[PDB]
């Protein structure tokens, strides 16, 4: 069911934060553990700020905190080009339950279209289920990221789900879960943007995990 | 759309 997939997502969601060495942590969004010490996280969380590699990354797993130099996480792309969401290996994180087999197969994408879905996410650790209206797939999606200083960047990704719904700051990194029980309520991807009552998630397929 |  949607709710049981949601429980598996919930248990693998951590809070992602960034800070300078010896400084306060800025808690930005969610990251989703997928297998071993690998997580999915929107790279817009960190990549557009100055000297990101000299920062410390923080992972909050239910009130237990894990930190690491940004230079010591291994970042792997989902596909060619910029997809925002990346795979990130964090050596200091406790091993995750392998949830990769719960993600949609590329070939099954059409089966999630025109059906409801649920965004399974948090706002700074408080779990939320956000209803999304019948889904469409945009071959290219563009959204605006506001950086810490106030300036903005336009981001464009390939293959992003679009659904009617109401989101809040901090919900990025949560997982979109299909209502379609015939594909075992597959995880469809990772929430990256929202506005004007529309929610956008980058497609993440099972096949993408072959990038190790 | 804004990055959330
Ligand atoms: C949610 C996970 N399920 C899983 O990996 O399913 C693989 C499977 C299940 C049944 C028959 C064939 C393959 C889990 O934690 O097990």
């Amino acid at each position: 069911s949607t709710l049981e997939i949601a429980g598996l997502v919930r248990k693998n969601l951590v809070q992602f934060g960034v800070g300078e060495k010896n400084g306060s942590v800025r808690w930005v969004m969610n990251a989703l553990g997928v297998k071993d010490d690998w997580l999915l996280v929107p790279s817009h969380a960190y990549k557009f700020e100055k000297d990101y590699e000299m920062m410390e990354f923080y992972f909050n797993r239910g009130g237990t905190y894990y930190s690491i130099s940004a230079g010591n996480v291994v970042i792997q792309s989902l596909d060619v080009g910029f997809q925002d969401v990346v795979l990130m290996k964090v050596p200091t994180i406790p091993k995750f339950r392998d949830i990769t087999q719960h993600f949609i197969k590329k070939g099954d994408v059409p089966r999630a279209l025109n059906r409801l879905a649920t965004l399974v996410t948090t706002v700074n650790g408080t779990p939320m289920l956000i209803s999304e209206g019948p889904l469409k797939m945009e071959e290219k999606a563009t959204y605006v990221h506001k950086k810490n200083d106030g300036t903005t960047v336009d981001l464009t990704v390939d293959q992003a789900w679009r659904g009617k719904g109401e989101g809040l700051p901090g919900m990025c990194g949560g997982a979109l879960v299909s209502s379609n029980q015939s594909i075992q309520n597959a995880i469809l991807g990772i929430h990256v943007a929202g506005g004007n009552s529309i929610l956008v998630a980058k497609l993440v397929t099972q096949e993408m995990f072959q990038n190790i | 759309l804004a990055a959330q």
